[PDB]
């Protein structure tokens, strides 16, 4: 089974990733693994965390127990045979393939699963197969496995209502859309905060407050975030025991561009060590920061970077090269005159834009029909 | 709120106002017909290299 | 088939270069904590 | 542009499918 | 006695077993189909020679102690073929070797017996009708003394053996020019020949004489025929005058036949790549960049290592030259990594418009840049780098003093700051003006470029190009199809008793 | 000596000639195919004015290639099998 | 004899540009 599993990985990337963070998962991830007699995790865990030089006795003990329990099912699947009900022998190689697949390593799990996937004609037991499929992918980020036990589920539930199994797999689809650089359609899946959150499974209800506040931000705009984040009763409701995620959130809708930056830094320090944020931390503070710079000089037209100063954040100088590097981009379409310092606006047409992704998506386009036609006719 | 477009200004409190034209509709239609052609393609690669 | 060629010697999210360019200290501390300090 | 691009990508598949059908037909005789 | 009883004979009787169907079968099947009736230019045999060839030279390695596969080359050298049974008879004497082999010891040629490898051609009762066989044969032979050439000073009996080759080689050119069959089979096996001189002379040889050779060899060519035979002979002229330092662009400027048409892929790479690389040597960027990427993309899909690494660094170079370089390594692999890893150093102080990460990185890999030889085609690049710095702070900024533009570029002195911005100015590389009395410049705004008339040639380019393919497509359309000379409409006695229907209705 | 430059001068004759044997082929292929399709339209124009066949239901065999069968619209017809 | 090689090979080159000839017409009446 794996319900429990998931927090196992993240205390593994925290001995990984993380330098100098070596001395606290070290010892409860040990204890989970001593639990349960697991053998999966330190096959490679033993070689790229600490040696471990006194290991041997765990080791074959943990072992012994693992054929102790293979030998009684393989036993129960002998006396199975000859009285089976619902060919009782494919319901116990379904309860052996939990333990193998949380004990044992990943083929053996597939193989076993592939095995009793046969067996099932009701579609929920199908619909639990592919659930355990999608999370050990989830698990051992594979990329074909998830995409291919996405469509087959989604495929299979529709015949039935099963709005339960589509909340959850919602859910799933999100976390999947989240861990790669898709935050438009993550934002969009996470609208399910009163249509249940019962896969308690991943995380807790705050933490999933927590991830739908954080996409919100970035993927739509002050006409929605004003209708939907803002106006809705349960996360207002839950967002009112976090003083910190509701304080983010008010700072930038209410312009106190000040305070913004606090909020800020201490979000993306917390999510520098977090799982499936990290690889591109950096890339979603790159955005709200700029972000802000266009929500203040929509307004006017000729305000001064002595007013930012105090108004968005001291140092005068931090504030000209962060403009300058930003207008260098091609995004934040401004102007900067540095001899009187004057900064100037200017709105250029929805054409322009609405070109170069023209040109570019028809040269990537050209470029992979052409190594097509070419790899075939030698 | 965008329920206004204008821009405002603050050396003699001054408020211009001006239009602007509606968005194409022709290019993302396009845009997206596109990358629906890119899944073909990227779909060709298995019917054709699975034998070659 | 093949020559050998002897006589000479998404998987990341998305790929940009900006996202390389950056040689600064995360912006809590290098930048927000740097010109933070009273300076002023 | 956009109608050139169709038409390319129509041809590549039918040259596909000629190449893959008629190729299996030269075992057929023996 | 028992490590060897079992294992030791057993690798000298599986490379035997394999080298029987390897070169004697296969050597027999080509005599009988390729060297027997005809031959055409997809031959069953070329290509799987050329296939064995490459396989061989990962199949054996050891010097074949025992006659383990050295005596495979007494094996075939010990072969007639000039009746049918006399063939026979040859192939049981062959047979009957490799019987004692494996009960007594045959000759172990192993870095002993090279010598005697010389008059077996003139032995055996050979035939040498099948003069593409003999040379076959010869460059197999020397391949063995060439596999490796055993090192500690061996190279001179390789070359011996290729000299002899060479001679046999310019026989054959001279038997029959015309080729009855002479070139028409061999010319594949001279080109091969001719590759195979040239890798021992640049092993352990000079070049001078190889290069006089195959001028002459390639002059005698052109004029009776003008394919297969003037592109890896020129690739190899071209290659022998890059070691040196010639001009290298006069020979190639002049030949017509660079452009053979009919290159199976293979010299079409290394004639754009040194095309490339004279073009960027030659003070010329703007039409090197399609030859390179043909070259690049027309380079074997698996496992060619070596070759990619270079032209990709030097398109990159080449790339940043010109100003514009994001995508290099999307195809990462683990001989991929290491020898790239520099160069990302200096784009990353490219792109930037400072100069003084240019020569942090600069004096730093040096060594390494001048040990990959493009240290000459490096160091003329801070134009590019100043001109990238001009063009951002123009983007950037609308009316900035000279004296922030020499700090943000810092070029150490404000007066020359003042040249670089008109030197800028003149060639268009931006469009504004400074004001000397005053000393700010002051940048000119004029945006509209969807009313410029440029998109439509930015079309038209691409518009061409897909109509081309398209043609090219149903070129290509029609070729696997072939006897299709079945036509049938509907029956061929139904006619009569259609009629006679229609009669007997008629009747009543 | 003359019989060298008759070599050299029938040899690239040869090689044309070899070239050219091929779009020959081609052309001939194109030709075929059209012309049959044509053809048999109009041939397929020609059969069209031939009776139809009813459809039926057969209850059971008999011996030297007879059945028994029942079309609706009529009673029951026992009737021979054709020699395919 | 050397010289009716020559003269065989002028022949085939003309008698075949006569047929791709007459075959291009043939496929140009055919759609029409």
């Amino acid at each position: 089974p794996k319900n429990p599993d998931l927090r196992i990985a993240q205390l593994r990337f925290l001995l990984s990733l993380p330098e100098h963070r070596g001395d606290a998962a070290v010892r409860d991830e040990l204890m989970a693994a001593v639990r349960d007699n697991n053998m999966a995790p330190y096959y490679e865990a033993l070689c790229k965390s600490l040696d471990w030089q006194i290991d041997v006795d765990l080791l074959n003990k943990m072992k012994k127990a693992n054929e102790d329990e293979l030998k009684r099912l393989d036993e129960e699947l002998e006396d199975a045979e000859k009285n089976l009900g619902e060919s009782e022998i494919r319901d116990a190689m379904m309860a052996k393939a939990e333990y193998l697949c949380r004990i044992g390593d990943k083929e053996g799990a597939l193989t076993a699963f592939r095995k009793t996937y046969d067996k099932t004609v009701a579609l929920g037991h199908r619909l639990d197969i592919v659930f355990y499929l999608l999370r050990i992918g989830l698990f051992y980020m594979d990329n074909d496995l998830i995409t291919r036990n996405t469509e087959k589920a989604k495929s299979l539930i529709e015949e039935g209502g099963d709005w339960d199994r589509r909340n959850r797999l919602k859910v799933y689809q999100g976390l999947y859309c989240v861990a790669i650089r898709d935050f438009k359609q993550a934002a969009e899946l996470f609208l399910d905060t009163v249509s249940t959150f019962t896969s308690y499974e991943l995380m807790d209800y705050k933490t999933f407050v927590t991830y739908t506040v954080y996409v919100s931000m970035i993927a739509l705009e002050r006409p929605d975030l004003r209708e939907k984040v803002i106006k809705g009763a349960e996360i207002l409701e839950v967002l009112h025991s976090l003083p910190a995620v509701r304080q983010y959130l008010f700072s930038l809708y209410e312009c106190r561009y000040s305070v913004f930056f606090q909020s800020l830094a201490v979000v993306e320090q917390e999510m520098k060590k977090d799982w499936l944020f990290a690889p591109h931390y950096r890339y979603y503070v790159r955005e709200m920061r700029i972000h802000a710079y266009s929500q203040l000089l929509e307004s006017y037209r000729s305000l001064t970077l002595g007013y930012m100063a105090e108004a968005f954040g001291v140092g005068v100088e931090f504030i000209d090269q962060e403009l300058s590097r930003f207008i260098a981009a091609g995004r934040l379409h401004c102007k900067i005159d540095k001899v009187n310092e004057i900064v100037e606006t200017n709105r250029p047409d929805s054409k322009n834009w609405q070109y170069q992704e023209t040109i570019k998506k028809g040269d990537l386009l050209l470029n992979r029909v052409q190594k097509l036609s070419r790899v075939i006719n030698m | 709120d965008k329920k206004f477009h204008g821009i405002l200004d603050q050396g003699e409190g001054v408020l211009i106002i001006f239009d602007e034209p509606p968005v194409d509709k022709t290019y993302e239609a396009a845009l997206e017909t596109i990358q629906n052609m890119s899944k073909v393609v990227d779909s060709l690669y298995n019917k054709a290299k699975k034998l070659t | 088939m093949s020559e050998k060629k002897q006589p000479v010697d998404e998987d990341n999210w998305d790929d940009d270069n900006v996202e390389d360019d950056f040689s600064n200290q995360l912006r809590a501390e290098l930048e927000k904590h740097g010109y933070k300090m009273e300076t002023s | 542009y956009l109608a050139s691009l169709i038409r390319s990508v129509v041809a590549l598949h039918n040259l596909i499918n000629n190449k893959i059908a008629n190729r299996d037909a030269e075992k057929k005789e023996g | 006695p028992p490590g060897g009883g079992e294992q030791e004979p057993p690798p000298p009787p599986a490379p035997q077993d394999v080298e029987m169907k390897e070169e004697a079968a296969t050597g027999g099947g080509s005599t009988g189909e390729a060297d027997g009736k005809t031959a055409a230019a997809a031959a069953e045999h070329s290509q799987r020679e050329l296939d064995t060839v490459t396989l061989e030279d990962i199949k054996e390695h050891v010097k074949q102690l025992e006659k383990a596969v050295s005596g495979k080359e007494p094996r075939f050298v010990l072969r007639a073929l000039r009746m049918l049974p006399s063939t026979s008879r040859r192939l049981n004497h062959y047979v009957l070797y490799k019987a004692v082999q494996g009960f007594f010891t045959s000759n172990n040629a192993t870095r002993d017996f090279l010598l005697p490898f010389l008059e077996e051609p003139m032995d055996t009762e050979a035939d040498l009708q099948f003069r593409p066989r003999t040379g076959k044969a010869a460059s197999t032979p020397l391949l063995p003394e060439v596999e490796a050439y055993l090192q500690l000073l061996v190279v001179i009996f390789m070359m011996n053996s290729k000299r002899y080759k060479e001679a046999q080689k310019i026989s054959d050119d001279l038997m029959q020019k015309i080729s009855t069959q002479n070139r028409r089979a061999l010319d594949l096996v001279a080109a091969k020949c001719y590759y195979y001189h040239a890798r021992v002379y640049e092993f352990l040889d000079k070049l001078d004489v190889v290069r006089s050779f195959l001028h002459a060899r390639l002059r005698t060519a052109t004029l009776r025929h003008d394919a297969d035979g003037q592109a890896t002979l020129l690739n190899l002229l071209l290659r022998n005058y890059l070691h040196y330092s010639l001009y290298d662009q006069a020979e190639k400027l002049v030949s017509k036949s660079v452009f053979p048409e009919q290159a199976n892929n293979n010299e079409w790479a290394r004639y754009l790549y040194y095309t490339g690389r004279i073009k960027a040597i030659q003070l010329e960027y703007s039409e090197a960049r399609r030859t390179m990427t043909n070259a690049l993309r027309k380079a074997p899909q698996h496992t060619a290592v070596g070759f990619k690494q270079t032209v990709h660094k030097l398109l990159i170079v080449v790339e940043l030259l010109l100003g514009e370089i994001p995508d290099r390594l999307q195809f990462r692999q683990p001989s991929l990594k290491r020898s790239l890893m520099p160069y990302f150093l200096l784009t990353q102080a490219v792109r930037t418009g400072n100069l003084a990460k240019f020569n942090q990185v600069l004096d730093q890999f040096g060594e390494k840049f001048q040990a990959d030889g493009t240290y000459t085609l490096i160091i003329r690049l801070r134009h590019n780098v100043i001109k990238t710095g001009v063009r951002m702070i123009s983007l950037s900024y609308s009316r900035i003093s000279l004296a922030d533009i020499a700090q943000k570029l810092q070029l150490d002195s404000p007066e020359d700051a003042e040249f670089i911005v008109a030197k800028a100015i003149r060639d268009g590389v931006i469009e504004a003006s400074i004001n000397h009395e005053k000393g700010y410049v002051q940048s000119k705004e004029m945006i509209d470029i969807y009313s410029t008339r440029e998109p439509q040639l930015a079309f038209h380019q691409r518009i061409s190009f897909c109509l081309d393919i398209h043609n090219m497509s149903v070129k290509a359309m029609r070729f696997p199809p072939k006897s299709y000379n079945k036509d049938l409409e509907s029956a061929e006695e139904r006619r009569e008793r259609e009629q006679q229907d229609l009669e007997f209705a008629k009747e009543m | 000596g003359l019989r060298q430059y008759y070599l050299s001068k029938i040899e690239e004759l040869q090689l044309i000639v070899n070239d050219k044997s091929q779009n020959l082929r081609r052309l001939q292929a194109q030709r075929n195919e059209l012309n049959a399709k044509v053809r048999l339209l109009r041939e397929e124009l020609q059969l069209l004015q031939e009776q139809g066949s009813y459809v039926g239901e057969v209850v059971r065999a008999m011996d030297k290639k007879k059945v028994l069968v029942k079309v609706h619209p009529e009673g029951k017809f026992v009737v021979d099998v054709d020699k395919n | 004899d050397l010289y009716s090689r020559y003269k065989k090979l002028q022949q085939e080159l003309e008698f075949l540009e006569v047929q791709e000839e007459y075959i291009k017409d043939e496929q140009k009446n055919l759609k029409k």
